[PDB]
C-alpha cells in the first residue's frame, strides 16, 4: 500500500516519518544515503521483447512449422541422394529454398504489420522536470530532479513542473494543471490544507509532472520514480500483458485446425506408405509432399493483403492505424467506453445558455457553427450583449481573421476566452465593437469584490452619459441589483423576481455548466459630467442597485458529429458507456446530450425525485441509466460492479482515476465483451492498452495517449469510429470468402498424391506446380474479395459473438474442402486420364504403372498401345498431367471465386461483375496461367507443358457444376431460413 | 454427442456419400464415355514421341548411365552379359516368330485391312539368325570372348511412324570422343551397314500387330583398346529421326561406356 497519506499527517509526523525538518530540509548525507535506497528518482523504462526476437517468433506457428519440417525433409533428401550422386534431385533443393524463402516472406508479414512500435515511456519521461530546487541542510539550490528523494524540502514556483509528489506545507498563491490526472486542465488550488480523504482531491498534494500554473509552494516530496502517480499510470501503460486482438484469435484458430488436420493426412499415409510396402525414406517424402500439398502456402499472405486494403481506405478518411490487425477489431466491438473531456467534447469552454427575458435560451455550441441558434430580435438581450462585450479584457492575437471563431487563440481566462469567442460569433467584430465604447475606468477581477467593473464613454456623438457594466457570480451580482431587464421595459426586482432568478440559476447550475450575471446602470451626467474623475481607489461611483441584465452558462460541449456517431454505434448494437475524469453532474448532462442517456432514462436518483420518495426505496431495475463516481467506484465490490452494469444499460462512470479507468474496461472483457476505448489523455494510456482496439484522438491528443491507442483520428472526427465498425463488420466477412476460397482448392492439391501412394499411378500434380498455384496464380482473385460489399445491412446487425461466430468454423470447412474441394479432384482425375488416354495411357494400365514409370532403367516402357517409350519422353507427359491438373484447379476457382462472392445471396441478384477488382484478378489468373503453359522454355524450367485446346474443355462442366450447385445451396437457405438445409449445409 | 446429436450424425453421413456416390458415378462415366472416343488401335496423339528411342543389350547400367566392363581373361565377368544377349535373343527364335511372315519388298508394309488371323494385320519375321555372327552362333559368346563384342542396338516403336523411305535407317557408332593418338572406331553391322528393312514399317500397335518385333542391328566392336575407358555412342540415321535433344540422351541415339580389361 504506497497509497498517499502524508496529506492527512500533521508536520510534527512528518518530519518523524521522513527524518527531514519542514524548513531547513534533510541533513546532505541522508539524501545520499536515501538515494541509494530508493534509487534515482526517476521512471524505470520497461524494455520490451528487442526487436530482432520478435521477428523470430513470426517464423514459428502452427504453418511456419510444418513448412520447416517439409523444407528439412527436402534437404535431407537433397543430401541423402547426392551423398550417392543423383543429380536429377535438385528438385529436393529448390523446393527446400522455395519453403524456406515461403516461411521467411510469411515471417516478414507478420512483422510489418507494426507500422510503429515506439516506446510509450519515452512520451512519459518527456512529461518530467529536469530540474528542481531543493534545500539541504538550510541551503537552497538547484539539483537535478532524479536526486529528489522522500522527505526533501523542495520549491515550486509558477511555469515550472513539479519534480515529485509533493506534501504542500506553504503556499502562496497556487495552482496547477492536474490533466494527466484527471483529463482536466481547469487550474487546481494547493494549499497546505487537507480538504479531502484522497490524496488525488486534498489540495496539499502536488504530483510529478504537474504544471505549476502560477505562484509558489514549498512542501515535502512524498514520493519518487515509479511509485509518483505518474509513475503508476505508466507502469500500468507499459507492463499490460499483450493480449492478442479479436482477429489474430480466429488467424490462430484455423491455423491450428489446419496444422492438425495437415498432421493427421501426413501420418496417417505415411503409415499406409510403409504399410503397402514403401520404404522408410520415401514415406518421409511423401509426408513432406502431402503437407505441401494440404498446407495453404500463401493463405497468411493474403489475409495481410487485405487487412491492408482495409486500412488503406480507413486511412483514406483521416483513420490511421498503427497494426493491421486494428483495422478490424472495431468491427467485433461490443462496448466503447469513451472518454469524454476532448474525445466527446471539444475541450474548450463555451456560452451554452442564457437566462434574460425570464426565459432560458439555448446558444449553439457546435464547433463549425452547425447548430441551432437563439433569439436575438430582443433589446433585452442587445443590452445583456452589450454588457458581455464591453466587461471583457480578453483579446484575440493579431491576424487570425482566417482562422475559426473557435478555433482561435485568445489572451485570457477560460471564461473571458468564451464570452469573447461567443461575442465574436453574435456580433460582427468584438474587439471593435469594444473600441467604439471607450473604457474610461476599470476593477478587474477580485477576490475581494467578487465581480469585475468597468464604466464607459458611448458610442453616439449626441449621448454622453458613462454605463457602468459589470460581471460576476449570480448571487453576488444580484445582490447589488435593483432592478431588471424584462421585455423592453425595466422592472424593480420585487421577490418574484429574485426568484425567477434563483430557478434559472440553479437550473443551468443543474446542467453542470458555470453560470455569471450581468448587469449595467446608465450614470447620468447631471452628476457625472462627460469629464468626470472615476476614481476606482476612491470608489466615486455607486456599485450598488444596477439593473440586472441576464445569466450566461458555459460548458464543454460535445464535438459537432459525436451526437450521430454515437446513436450509429448503439445502432450498431454497441454499448456505449462514458469513463471520465469530470465531476458527476457535468458528465451525466453532456451524457445526456450526446445520446449516451436517452431521453427518458432515469437514475435511481432521478426517479426518487420524481416519486419524492427516498433512494433506498427506488426500484433498481426500474432506471434505465446510472451514474457512479470514482469513491463510490473505489467502495464496490467487483460482484457489484457488474451488477450494476447489467442493470443499467447507460452508465456513466464520473471522477474516476486512471486505474479505474483499465479496471472498468476488463470488468467489460471478463464478461465477454470485445472493448474499444475512446480517449485524448495521458489519464486514458492505461485503459487504452487494455482495450483490446485503442483510439486517440490524433489533435487533442496527447502523446501518451497516442503511443497506447492502435488506432488514430487524424482530424479528430469521432464518426470515424462508426466507418471503423462497419469497414471492421466488411473485412471479417470478406475474409471468410477469401479464406473460404484459398482453403478449397488445398484438397485437389492433396488428393493426387493419395492417389499417387496408394495407387502407384504416374504422378499427377508435381510440388512445384503446387506452389505456383498457392503463391501465384490464385494470389490477386482471393485478394480481390477484399472488395465485395455487404451482402445484408451489417450496420443494423448486433456485433458478432466471439464465440460462436468464428472465421472459419466447421461448416465453412466441410463445405470447403470436401465439397467443391472434392468436385474439383474429380475435374483434375478427369483431365489427368483424357490426357493420359489420348497419349497412350489408358486408365487401367496406369494403375500400379508408377514404378516403370519413374525407372531409368527404362527406356522402352509399352503403352496402351504397345509404343516404346524413353524416360525422358515418359516424363514430359508427366509433367503434361501436371499441367492438365493445374488448369483443371484454376479453371475450378473461376467457379469457386464467383460462388464465394455472396455467402447468402444468388449470384443473379446482385449480379456477377458488380465488384470490378475480382474480375480483373480472373483476368490475370488465366494469362499466367498461359504464360506458364505456352511461353516457350517453361517445360523444362517450370515443367509445365502447352496442352491442347480440349483440356481446357474438359473441367469447364465441372466448373459450372460448382456454381450451379452453390447458386441452388444459396437458393434453399433463403427459401428455407429454419430448415436442416440452412442449419447444415449454411457456412 | 461428439459435436452434435447421433441422429444428426447419421443423416450427414448419408448426405456426404450420396454426395460422394454422385460424383463418383458422374466421374465413371466421364472414363467410359472416354474409352468411346478412344481408338484401340490409333493413339489421340502422339506428342512426346516426334521422334523415337533407342535402346542397347546388353542393357547394365553404371551411375547415370550404362556402364559396361568385363575381363577378357575370366569368362565369368561376361557370362551374364551374354547371357542376357541371349536371353532376350530368344523371341527372335524362329519359333517365337511363327506369328509373323516373310517380307522380300524391302518397302514400306502398308496393311489398310486386316487379312492375318483373328482380325489382324501382318507383322514380319526377324529371327536371330539375321544378326549372323551377333547371333549366338557359332560364337555363343557374341564376341565378348574375342573381346570384339556385339551390342544389339533396337528403336523405338510408334504406331504409325515412317522414318524415310530414300533409304533404310542405318546405325553408326563411333566413338564420342576421338581419342587424339588413336583411330575411329572400327566396326562391322549385322545385317550389313547396319540397317532396318523397310518392311517393318509402320508399325500398327499392339493389337493389329500382336506378334510385331522390333529389328534388330548388331554393332560388332573391333577396334577398341584393352584396359582402357572408352564410350561410344550408336546414332540413328534416317530422315526422320532425331538425336540431338540435350534433354533425351536416348533420343535416336544411344550411349555407353566400355572398358574391356585384360
Ligand atoms: C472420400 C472418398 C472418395 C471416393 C473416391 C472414389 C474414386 C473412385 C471412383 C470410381 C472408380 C473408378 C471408376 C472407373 C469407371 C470405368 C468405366 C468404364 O467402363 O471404362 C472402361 C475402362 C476400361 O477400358 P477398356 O479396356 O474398355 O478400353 C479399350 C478401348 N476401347 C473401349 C475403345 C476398345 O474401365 C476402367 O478403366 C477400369 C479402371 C478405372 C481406372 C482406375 C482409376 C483410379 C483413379 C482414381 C482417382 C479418383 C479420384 C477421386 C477424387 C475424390 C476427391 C475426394
Ligand atoms: C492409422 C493408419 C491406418 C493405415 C491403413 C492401413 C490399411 C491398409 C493397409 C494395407 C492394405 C493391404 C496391403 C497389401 C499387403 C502388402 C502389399 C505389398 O507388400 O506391396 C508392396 C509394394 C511393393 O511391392 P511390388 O510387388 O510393387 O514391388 C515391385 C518391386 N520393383 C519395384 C523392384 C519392381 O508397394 C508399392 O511400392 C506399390 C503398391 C503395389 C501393391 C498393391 C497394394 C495396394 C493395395 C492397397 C493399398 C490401399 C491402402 C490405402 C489405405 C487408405 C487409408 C485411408
Ligand atoms: C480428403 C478426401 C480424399 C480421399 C482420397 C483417399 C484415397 C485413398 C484410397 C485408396 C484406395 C486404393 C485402391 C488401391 C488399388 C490397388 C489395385 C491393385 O493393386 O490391383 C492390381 C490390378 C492392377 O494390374 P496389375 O497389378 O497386373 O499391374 C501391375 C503390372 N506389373 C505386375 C507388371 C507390375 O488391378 C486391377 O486389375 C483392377 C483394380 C482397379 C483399381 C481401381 C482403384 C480405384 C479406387 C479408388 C480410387
Ligand atoms: C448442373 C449442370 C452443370 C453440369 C452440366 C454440364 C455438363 C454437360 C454440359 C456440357 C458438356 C460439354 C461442355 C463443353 C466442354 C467440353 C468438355 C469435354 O469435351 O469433355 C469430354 C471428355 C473427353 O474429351 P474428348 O475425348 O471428347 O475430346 C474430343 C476433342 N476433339 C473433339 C477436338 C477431338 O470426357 C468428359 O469430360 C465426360 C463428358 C460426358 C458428359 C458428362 C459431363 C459430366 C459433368 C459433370
Ligand atoms: C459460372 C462459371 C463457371 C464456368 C467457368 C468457365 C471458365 C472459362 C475460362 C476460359 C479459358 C480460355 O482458355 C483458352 C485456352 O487456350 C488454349 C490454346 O490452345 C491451343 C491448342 O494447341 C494445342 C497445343 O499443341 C502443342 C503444339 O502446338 C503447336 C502449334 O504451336 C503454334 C505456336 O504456339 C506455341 C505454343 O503452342
Ligand atoms: C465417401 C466415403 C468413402 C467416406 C465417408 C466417411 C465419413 C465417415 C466422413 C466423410 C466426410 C466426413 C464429414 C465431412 C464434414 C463434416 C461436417 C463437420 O461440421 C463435422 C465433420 C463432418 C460431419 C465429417 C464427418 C465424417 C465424414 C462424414
Ligand atoms: C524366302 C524365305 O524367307 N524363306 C524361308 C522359308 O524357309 C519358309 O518357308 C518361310 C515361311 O514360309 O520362312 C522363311
Ligand atoms: C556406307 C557403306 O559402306 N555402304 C555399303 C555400300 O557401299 C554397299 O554397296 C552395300 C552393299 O549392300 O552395303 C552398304
Ligand atoms: C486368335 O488368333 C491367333 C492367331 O495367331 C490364335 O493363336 C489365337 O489362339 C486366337 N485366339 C482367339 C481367342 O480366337
Ligand atoms: C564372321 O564369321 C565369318 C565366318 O567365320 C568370318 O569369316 C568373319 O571374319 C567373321 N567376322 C568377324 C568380325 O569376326
Ligand atoms: C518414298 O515414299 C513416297 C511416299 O510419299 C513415294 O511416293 C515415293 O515413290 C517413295 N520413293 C522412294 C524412292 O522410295
Ligand atoms: C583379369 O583376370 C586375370 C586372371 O583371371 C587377372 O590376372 C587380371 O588382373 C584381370 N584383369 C584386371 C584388369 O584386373
Ligand atoms: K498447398
Ligand atoms: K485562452
Ligand atoms: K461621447
Ligand atoms: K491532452
Ligand atoms: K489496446
Ligand atoms: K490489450
Ligand atoms: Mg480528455
Amino acid at each position: 500500500a504506497m497509497e498517499i497519506n502524508d496529506h492527512q499527517l500533521s508536520v510534527a509526523e512528518l518530519e518523524q516519518k521522513y527524518q527531514t525538518s519542514a524548513t531547513k530540509g534533510l541533513s546532505a548525507s541522508l539524501a545520499a544515503e536515501l538515494l541509494l535506497r530508493d534509487g534515482p528518482n526517476a521512471l524505470r523504462p520497461p524494455r520490451g521483447t528487442p526487436e530482432y526476437v520478435k521477428f523470430a517468433r513470426q517464423l514459428a506457428g502452427g504453418l511456419q512449422c510444418l513448412m520447416w519440417v517439409a523444407a528439412a525433409i527436402c534437404l535431407i533428401a537433397f543430401a541423402i541422394q547426392a551423398s550417392e550422386g543423383d543429380l536429377t534431385t535438385d528438385d529436393n533443393l529448390y523446393l527446400a529454398l522455395a519453403l524456406i524463402a515461403v516461411v521467411v516472406v510469411t515471417g516478414c508479414f507478420g512483422y510489418y504489420q507494426e507500422f510503429k512500435s515506439t516506446n510509450i515511456i519515452a512520451s512519459f519521461k518527456n512529461l518530467v522536470p529536469q530540474q528542481a530546487t531543493v534545500i539541504r541542510d538550510g541551503d537552497k539550490f538547484q539539483i537535478n530532479a532524479d536526486q529528489l528523494v522522500v522527505g526533501d524540502l523542495v520549491e515550486m514556483k509558477g511555469g515550472d513542473r513539479v519534480p515529485a509528489d509533493i506534501r504542500i506545507l506553504q503556499a502562496q498563491g497556487c495552482k496547477v494543471d492536474n490533466s494527466s490526472l484527471t483529463g482536466e486542465s481547469e487550474p487546481q488550488t494547493r494549499s497546505p490544507e487537507c480538504t479531502h480523504e484522497s490524496p488525488l482531491e486534498t489540495r496539499n498534494i502536488a504530483f510529478f509532472s504537474t504544471m505549476c500554473l502560477e505562484g509558489t509552494a514549498q512542501g515535502l516530496v512524498v514520493n519518487t520514480g515509479d511509485r509518483t502517480i505518474i509513475g503508476r499510470i505508466a507502469s500500468l501503460a507499459s507492463g499490460v500483458e499483450n493480449e492478442k486482438t479479436p482477429i489474430a484469435i480466429e488467424i490462430e484458430h484455423f491455423v491450428d485446425i489446419i496444422a492438425g488436420l495437415a498432421i493427421l493426412f501426413g501420418a496417417t499415409f505415411f503409415i499406409v506408405a510403409m504399410c503397402i510396402g514403401y520404404t522408410f525414406l520415401r514415406a518421409m517424402v511423401f509426408f513432406m509432399a502431402i503437407v505441401v500439398a494440404y498446407v495453404p502456402e500463401g493463405l497468411l499472405a493474403t489475409v495481410t493483403v487485405c487487412l491492408s486494403l482495409t486500412a488503406k481506405r480507413l486511412a483514406s478518411k483521416n483513420c490511421v492505424v498503427k497494426n493491421l490487425e486494428a483495422v478490424e477489431t472495431l468491427g467485433s466491438t461490443s462496448v466503447i467506453c469513451s472518454d469524454k473531456t476532448g474525445t466527446l467534447t471539444q475541450n474548450r469552454m463555451t456560452v451554452s445558455h442564457l437566462w434574460f427575458d425570464n426565459h432560458i435560451h439555448s446558444a449553439d455550441t457546435t464547433e463549425d457553427q452547425s447548430g441551432q441558434t437563439f433569439d436575438q430580435s430582443s433589446e433585452t438581450w442587445r443590452a445583456l450583449c452589450r454588457v458581455l462585450t464591453l466587461c471583457n479584457r480578453a483579446a484575440f492575437k493579431s491576424g487570425q481573421d482566417a482562422v475559426p471563431v473557435p478555433k482561435r487563440i485568445v489572451i485570457g481566462d477560460a471564461s473571458e476566452t468564451a464570452l469573447l469567442k461567443f461575442s465574436e460569433l453574435t456580433l460582427g467584430n468584438a474587439m471593435g465593437y469594444r473600441e467604439r465604447f471607450p473604457k474610461v475606468c476599470e476593477i478587474p477581477f477580485n477576490s475581494t469584490n467578487k465581480f469585475q467593473l468597468s464604466i464607459h464613454t458611448l458610442e453616439d456623438p449626441r449621448d454622453p452619459r458613462h454605463v457602468l457594466v459589470m460581471k460576476g457570480a449570480p448571487e453576488r451580482v444580484l445582490e447589488r441589483c435593483s432592478s431588471i431587464l424584462i421585455k423592453g421595459q425595466e422592472l424593480p426586482l420585487d421577490e418574484q423576481w429574485r426568484e425567477a432568478f434563483q430557478t434559472a440559476y440553479l437550473s443551468l447550475g443543474g446542467l453542470g455548466e458555470r453560470v455569471l450575471g450581468f448587469c449595467q446602470l446608465y450614470l447620468s451626467e447631471k452628476d457625472y459630467p462627460p469629464g468626470y474623475a472615476f476614481d476606482v481607489e476612491a470608489m466615486n461611483f455607486p456599485t450598488s442597485g444596477l439593473c440586472f441584465a441576464g445569466l450566461v452558462s458555459m460548458i464543454d460541449p460535445p464535438r459537432a458529429t459525436v451526437p450521430d456517431a454515437v446513436l450509429k454505434c448503439r445502432t450498431a448494437g454497441i454499448r456505449v458507456i462514458m469513463v471520465t475524469g469530470d465531476h458527476p453532474i457535468t458528465a451525466k448532462a453532456i451524457a445526456a446530450s450526446v445520446g449516451i442517456i436517452s431521453e427518458g432514462s432515469e437514475t435511481v436518483e432521478d426517479i426518487a425525485a420524481r416519486l419524492r420518495v427516498p433512494v433506498d426505496q427506488v426500484n433498481r431495475k426500474d432506471a434505465r441509466a446510472c451514474v457512479i463516481n470514482g469513491m463510490q467506484l473505489k467502495d464496490m465490490d467487483p460482484s457489484e460492479l457488474v451488477e450494476a452494469l447489467r442493470t443499467h444499460p447507460e452508465m456513466v462512470f464520473a471522477r474516476t482515476s486512471p486505474q479505474q479507468k483499465l479496471v472498468i474496461v476488463e470488468s467489460c472483457q471478463r464478461l465477454g465483451a470485445i472493448v474499444a476505448v475512446t480517449g485524448d489523455g495521458v489519464n486514458d494510456s492505461p485503459a487504452l492498452k487494455k482495450a483490446d482496439i485503442g483510439v486517440a484522438m490524433g489533435i487533442a491528443g496527447s502523446d501518451a495517449a497516442k503511443n497506447a491507442a492502435d488506432m488514430i483520428l487524424l482530424d479528430d472526427n469521432f464518426a470515424s469510429i462508426v466507418t471503423g465498425v462497419e469497414q471492421g463488420r466488411l473485412i471479417f466477412d470478406n475474409l471468410k470468402k477469401s479464406i473460404a476460397y484459398t482453403l478449397t482448392k488445398n484438397i485437389p492439391e492433396l488428393t493426387p498424391w493419395l492417389i499417387y501412394i496408394t495407387v502407384s499411378v504416374p504422378l499427377p500434380l508435381g510440388c512445384i506446380t503446387i506452389l505456383f498455384i498457392e503463391l501465384c496464380t490464385d494470389i490477386f482473385p482471393s485478394v480481390s474479395l477484399a472488395y465485395e460489399k455487404a451482402e445484408s445491412d451489417i450496420m443494423h446487425l448486433r456485433p458478432r459473438n466471439p464465440k460462436r461466430d468464428r472465421l472459419v468454423n466447421e461448416p465453412l470447412a466441410a463445405y470447403s474442402y470436401f465439397q467443391i474441394g472434392a468436385i474439383q479432384s474429380f475435374a483434375g482425375f478427369t483431365d489427368y486420364f483424357t490426357a493420359m488416354a489420348q497419349e497412350g495411357w489408358f486408365p487401367l494400365l496406369c494403375v500400379g504403372l508408377r514404378p516403370q514409370w519413374e525407372n531409368h532403367h527404362l527406356q522402352d516402357l509399352q503403352d496402351s498401345y504397345g509404343q516404346e517409350w524413353t524416360f525422358g519422353q515418359r516424363l514430359y507427359q508427366q509433367y503434361t498431367c501436371y499441367t492438365v491438373f493445374f488448369i483443371s484447379i484454376e479453371m475450378c476457382q473461376i467457379a469457386d471465386v464467383l460462388i464465394r462472392k455472396t455467402r447468402r445471396l444468388s449470384a443473379f441478384q446482385q449480379g456477377f461483375f458488380r465488384n470490378r477488382i475480382l474480375v480483373i484478378a480472373i483476368v490475370f489468373q488465366v494469362c499466367i496461367g498461359c504464360f506458364l503453359c505456352y511461353c516457350p522454355g517453361m517445360p523444362n524450367i517450370f515443367n509445365f507443358m502447352p496442352i491442347r485446346f480440349q483440356w481446357w474443355l474438359v473441367p469447364m462442366p465441372f466448373s459450372l457444376l460448382i456454381f450451379v450447385y452453390d447458386e441452388i445451396r444459396k437458393l434453399g437457405v433463403r427459401c428455407c431460413p429454419g430448415s436442416w438445409w440452412d442449419q447444415e449445409l449454411y457456412y | 454427442m461428439l459435436g452434435r446429436t447421433l441422429s444428426r450424425w447419421v443423416w450427414i453421413s448419408l448426405y456426404y456419400v450420396a454426395f460422394y456416390v454422385v460424383m463418383s458415378g458422374i466421374f465413371a462415366l466421364c472414363i467410359y464415355v472416354l474409352m468411346r472416343t478412344i481408338d484401340p488401335y490409333t493413339p489421340d496423339y502422339q506428342d512426346q514421341l516426334k521422334s523415337p528411342g533407342v535402346t542397347l543389350r546388353p542393357d547394365v547400367y553404371g551411375e547415370k548411365g550404362l556402364d559396361i566392363s568385363y575381363n577378357v581373361s575370366d569368362s565369368t565377368t561376361w557370362a551374364g552379359l551374354a547371357h542376357t544377349l541371349h536371353r532376350f535373343l530368344a523371341g527372335y527364335s524362329p519359333a517365337a516368330q511363327e506369328g509373323s511372315i516373310n517380307c522380300t519388298s524391302e518397302k514400306y508394309f502398308f496393311q489398310e485391312s486386316f487379312l492375318a488371323p483373328n482380325h489382324t494385320k501382318f507383322s514380319c519375321k526377324f529371327t536371330a539368325d539375321m544378326l549372323q555372327n551377333c547371333s549366338g552362333r557359332p560364337d555363343p559368346t557374341f564376341g565378348f570372348a574375342e573381346g570384339k563384342p556385339c551390342f544389339i542396338i533396337k528403336m523405338n516403336r510408334i504406331v504409325k511412324f515412317l522414318p524415310g523411305n530414300s533409304t533404310a535407317p542405318r546405325v553408326d557408332c563411333a566413338f564420342l570422343d576421338q581419342p587424339r593418338d588413336g583411330p575411329p572406331l572400327q566396326v562391322e553391322y549385322f545385317p550389313a551397314n547396319g540397317t532396318y528393312s523397310l518392311h517393318y514399317f509402320p508399325y500398327y500397335g499392339k493389337k493389329a500387330q500382336p506378334h510385331y518385333s522390333n529389328p534388330l542391328v548388331a554393332a560388332k566392336l573391333l577396334n577398341v583398346p584393352r584396359n582402357r575407358d572408352v564410350v561410344i555412342v550408336c546414332k540413328i540415321l534416317a530422315e526422320h529421326v532425331s538425336f540431338d535433344n540435350p534433354h533425351d540422351p536416348y533420343e535416336g541415339k544411344v550411349e555407353f561406356k566400355l572398358k574391356i580389361q585384360k
